[PDB]
């Protein structure tokens, strides 16, 4: 990834944002995912 | 959210909702892009024509719920407001451009399997993901239709909803309506005109606009739930604050705390 | 009409006493 903020006066979390404890850690794909990713045709 | 649905446990745990403290009542939606700043629209905070105008005390925020109402105690964050930095160039008298505005809760806010934030994009990830056709996210416990059957005003949703809509290019969004849009704001929803259906409606606002990178795997919020006229109508679009055209002050507000 | 301005999402809250008919539709 890529810290873009200064980790003091933004806060924590920056460096793991988008990645949601119940899916994507864990490996698993929400219901409809699939519709979006499938979406995004751009290289 | 009109045409969405039941937005599974934990699917947005960056979701977060606007509560005013009294009376009690759900404003707006917002998103979580750290532990200690929320981003939301403007206008759920400012808004003269309909003598809105809060401040730090007038309310806070609840983050990791699900239902629209229960107490979801042990999972959902409250959270007491100390600074909020809505961006000065908003226009709510003309066309509602730059609906944007910046939390700062009081306490840090802790992490979990419910709450969790979402990533601001980066000039790399707009350009490749924000693009007419690709396909993007909102969620919140906003109307589940435009209408009233009147003497029922349950159209709201008992749980979050959500709804995967896709972008629409430039040209009709502009032509769409003859309100003036600008490149602070960007629009999504269905041409099709039956295909499937779907749109965000009052209750809403504030609402993250998010898409999934299919390169890092990480979600990211490219707008913010901000106008729309009606709901679903057909060869109407709704409309989306770029977050990224603002990233500039997002970064600013938060650099020097206001 | 007389207007066009965008219409804000938070909900109608600000006026959740609105329009419908005097009663009578199916
Ligand atoms: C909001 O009220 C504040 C605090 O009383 C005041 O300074 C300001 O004029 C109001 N906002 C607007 C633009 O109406
Ligand atoms: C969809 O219908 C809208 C709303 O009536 C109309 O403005 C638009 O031209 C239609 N789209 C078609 C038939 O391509």
């Amino acid at each position: 990834f890529h810290t873009f903020f200064n980790e003091k006066t933004f806060g924590l979390g920056e460096a793991d944002c988008g990645l949601r404890p119940l899916f994507e850690k864990k490996s698993l794909k929400d219901t409809t995912e699939k519709e979006l990713l499938d979406s995004y045709i751009d290289g | 959210i009109v045409e969405g649905w039941d937005a599974e446990k934990g699917i947005a745990p960056w979701q977060v909702m606007l509560f005013r403290k009294s009376p009690q009542e759900l404003l707006c939606g917002a998103s979580l892009i750290s532990d200690r700043w929320v981003l939301t629209a403007a206008h759920c905070i400012l808004y003269p024509p309909w003598d809105k105008n809060f401040t730090e005390n007038d309310l806070l925020v609840r983050i990791g719920k699900h239902s629209r109402t229960r107490y979801e105690r042990n999972v959902e964050k409250i959270s007491m407001l100390e600074k909020i930095y809505v961006h000065p160039r908003y226009n709510w008298r003309e066309n509602l451009d730059r609906d944007i505005a910046l939390l700062k809760l009081k306490k840090p806010v802790p992490f979990s399997d419910y709450i969790h934030p979402v990533c601001l994009p980066d000039k790399q990830t707009v350009t490749s993901l924000l693009r007419a056709g690709y396909k993007g996210r909102v969620t919140g416990w906003g109307n589940l239709r435009e209408t009233w059957t009147t003497n029922i005003n349950e159209i709201q949703p008992s749980v979050l909803q959500v709804v995967n809509l896709p972008i629409v290019e430039r040209p009709v969004c502009k032509a769409s309506t003859r309100i003036r849009i600008t490149d602070n704001m960007f629009c999504a929803g269905f041409k099709v005109n039956d295909t499937k259906r779907g749109d965000a409606c009052e209750g809403d606002a504030g609402g993250p606009f998010v898409m999934k990178s299919p390169f890092n795997n990480r979600w990211y919020q490219m707008g913010i739930v901000s106008w729309g006229e009606g709901c679903d109508r057909k060869g109407k679009y709704g409309f989306y604050t770029h977050v990224f055209r603002l990233k500039r002050w997002i970064q600013k507000v938060i650099d020097q705390f206001g | 009409k007389s207007s066009d301005k965008p219409n804000p999402r938070g909900y109608p809250g600000k006026f959740c006493a609105n329009d419908s008919d005097t009663l009578e539709l199916p």
